[PDB]
């Protein structure tokens, strides 16, 4: 049983609740000098497509979606608690906006079949950017200036050097990818030493590496 | 200006740029009293909603829209009723 | 025997007993200057969806459930006991919500088969989450780009070493 | 404003931003005593309930 009247409205509760969703200007809100149960602005705080229906691990539950940025804050409401945490979450929200300032001159490259967003590419200057979904997540590989030259960086950045480290760290695994996120790294039998040997041939390519312990 | 209603009180005015003439009635003046600018010479008038200028021979009133002025001025006087069209613009200095 | 009239409803009760659920704005609660027993704010405080049937052991009893998030709550209530009991079940409570934040793009790569909820997989950077219920709990190994370099790091770090200690 | 209900009490109003007008009367003014702001160069309001 609360009731409020203004800007040609009568709205009168019994028995029962019911809240308001703002839109008001100039609402004034507490009559007989005591409040409502306590005024909220929604200016500092519940945050604007989503409700606090809230209850004992103080998540927001009833929330709606127009836009996929609301969809952003339709997330946000579920894996907020804590403050730290509906802080990040909160952040999350708008972070997981459009691309994040690449460069100025940003279009639309998507790749779509059937209405369905196919794969997201966005090529430009010292990065490729690959987001799919129906063969794994999202894959971004800088460059310098061409595709080429992100393999060469690779290539030199490559893991093969690191077999040093490992050989005093206890284990040799010894490791190493190729430019072209190629995958060459297996594994020996080697609970202390018991060689590293593999012989490929045929067409496909003949290369065999004999490693010894 | 008594309950809620108006008397009978009105806002509205025009201007005398004559050489020549008293001023003072009844020991209150018109409302102001001020000598001449000396006026425009490459400078104009931006009008917004409602604003309206006369001079050189141009009754130039726009109503509920804007409208600026492309200079082609001389001497043109600009301001009225103390206030601005919003800010004189000089096509000298800009 | 104990009673209480406003905001248009005379609830009387006698002989007996019938606490309230609140719902209740500006409810004035105490008359004859007495209590009803002692005034009990939901806000400092018998927890939403579960109330206190309480028993020797100090548990919960009743409660409802409406939704996942509610079930948790549900489920809170039973092994809480003593202060620190209840607080970490209490924490445990809200701690099972979604996926805590491993990203933002968050969609649900879920699979399932006729209604039931086969497996929950979730892949990304530094890795791969896959939680089960047919053939175990769950499993989540971190890589650092790709499932393979999710094996290298393993390789790395694997135990043929400690062999010497 | 006796007992319960409201004498005649009203709340409304309008503006004169007229020039030249004495503006009190019987001692009291208007309700206040405004020079102008001299408006708006590129402002607006919004508007909500």
């Amino acid at each position: 049983l609360q009731n409020f009247r203004d800007l040609r409205g009568v709205l009168h509760r019994t028995g029962e609740e019911w809240l308001v969703t703002v839109q008001d200007t100039e609402a004034h809100v507490p009559d007989v000098y005591e409040e409502v149960l306590g005024v909220v602005p929604i200016t500092t705080l519940k945050s604007f497509f989503l409700q606090p229906g809230e209850r004992l691990e103080r998540g927001i539950q009833d929330v709606y979606v127009l836009s996929e940025q609301q969809g952003l804050l339709l997330k946000a409401l579920q894996p907020l608690e804590e403050g730290e945490s509906e802080e990040k979450v909160s952040h999350q929200a708008g972070d997981c906006w459009l691309i994040r300032g690449p460069l100025e001159y940003v279009p639309s490259a998507k790749v779509e079949v059937v209405e369905e967003r196919q794969a997201i590419p966005l090529d430009q200057n010292e990065g490729i950017y690959v987001q799919d979904v129906k063969t794994g997540k999202v894959r971004a590989v800088i460059g310098s200036t061409y595709m080429l030259t992100q393999d060469e960086v690779l290539w030199e950045k490559e893991l093969p050097s690191g077999v040093e480290e490992l050989l005093n760290l206890g284990h040799d695994p010894l490791a190493d990818r190729g430019q072209k996120g190629t995958a060459k790294p297996l594994q020996p039998s080697a609970p202390r030493n018991k060689t590293r040997v593999v012989s490929y041939r045929v067409p496909h390519n003949a290369a065999v590496q004999v490693y010894d312990y | 200006f008594d309950r809620e209603g108006k008397g009978r009180v009105t806002g509205e005015e025009w201007l005398v740029r004559s050489v020549g003439a008293y001023l003072p009635a009844v020991f209150e003046e018109v409302l102001d009293l001020v000598d001449a600018v000396i006026l425009t010479e490459k400078t104009a008038l931006h009008l917004r909603a409602l604003q309206n200028f006369r001079d050189l021979r141009g009754v130039l009133h726009r109503t509920g829209e804007e409208w600026l002025v492309t200079v082609q001025d001389t001497e043109a006087h600009v301001p009225d009723v103390y206030e601005e069209v919003l800010g004189v613009v000089p096509i000298t200095t800009l």
